[PDB]
């Protein structure tokens, strides 16, 4: 009952996003709501529509990838203990990103293809890999019907929680062989790591993998925008706070 | 309960992130 509640709360995740438009293109500064569990490019059509008056996104002059869940980007671009109740009055939590245009594409990020097919294909192939990690093969996801594969992604676009849960569970590993975990530092020196954590014969706690987390370089473990106790079980953590792309993301913050 | 802790923290997160959403 609680895993469902937890997942619903994650699906409801939503952020105030300030989209600063590059003069080169209140139309200069868009204010939109974007869920944590989705990609920024899924909202490009909404951004273009508003400004009927290459390109990529940037945070504080640094190009940002689009292939990470918005919530994950937020965790590493916005640098918690403070409850809403004890929070100073009227603190505005938001993400400011810039839509810029240029002659040459920034070298470190996958370019935005603006084809409406790019995001879905990437995301689906990635779940195929997450399935490989969890089960040892992509059988479960490849066994989905064509209708189901399309509806799986459709749920991300329309926010259909029921469909996303039905399909993500179908393909989700009874007991993972390994945990699909990604550890990263703040993007404001950036380090990212995908450690190999086996579940065979063990039941690791966050503290148990302290070695891996620390290899990425006094630090607070943030997952889904919240602090996680070092004694929580990895599997539990993954099964509950993994993002809409199948990966569990941990962000290290001071 | 660990889940009660997560439920509580996620609700708070969503509340903080939703504050002043009328400006967006």
């Amino acid at each position: 009952a609680h895993m469902n509640d937890i997942k619903q709360l994650l699906w409801n995740g939503e952020l105030n996003v300030l989209v600063s438009i590059d003069p080169s293109f209140e139309i200069a500064v868009l204010r939109i709501r974007v869920p944590r569990e989705t990609y920024l490019v899924n909202y490009m059509p909404l951004i273009w529509n508003k400004i009927k008056s290459y390109f990529w996104f940037e945070h504080n002059k640094t190009p940002i990838p689009w292939n990470y869940p918005v919530g994950v980007l937020f965790d590493c671009l916005a640098g918690f203990t403070t409850s809403f109740e004890n929070q100073v009055k009227d603190v505005l939590t938001f993400l400011r990103i810039h839509l810029v245009m240029g002659d040459s594409l920034p070298p470190t990020i996958i370019p935005i293809a603006s084809s409406k097919t790019q995001a879905e294909k990437f995301w689906f192939h990635q779940w195929k890999q997450v399935c490989f990690i969890l089960n040892g093969s992509s059988k479960a996801i490849m066994s989905l019907s064509v209708n189901e594969a399309r509806k799986f992604w459709g749920s991300v676009i329309t926010r259909n929680f029921q469909d996303f849960i039905e399909i993500s569970n179908k393909i989700s590993s009874s007991r993972p062989r390994h945990i699909p975990l990604i550890i990263q530092t703040s993007r404001t020196t950036f380090r990212i790591s995908q450690p190999t954590i086996s579940m065979t014969g063990v039941n690791p706690t966050l503290k148990d993998i302290e070695g891996d987390i620390l290899d990425v370089k006094d630090v607070m473990v943030i997952c889904q925008g919240i602090e996680i106790p070092w004694h929580m079980l990895l599997y539990d953590l993954y099964s509950k706070l993994r993002s809409f792309d199948g990966f569990l993301y941990i962000t290290l913050v001071p | 309960s660990m889940d009660d802790l997560l439920i509580r923290r996620l609700t708070d997160r969503n509340d903080k992130e939703a504050h002043l959403n009328e400006l967006f």
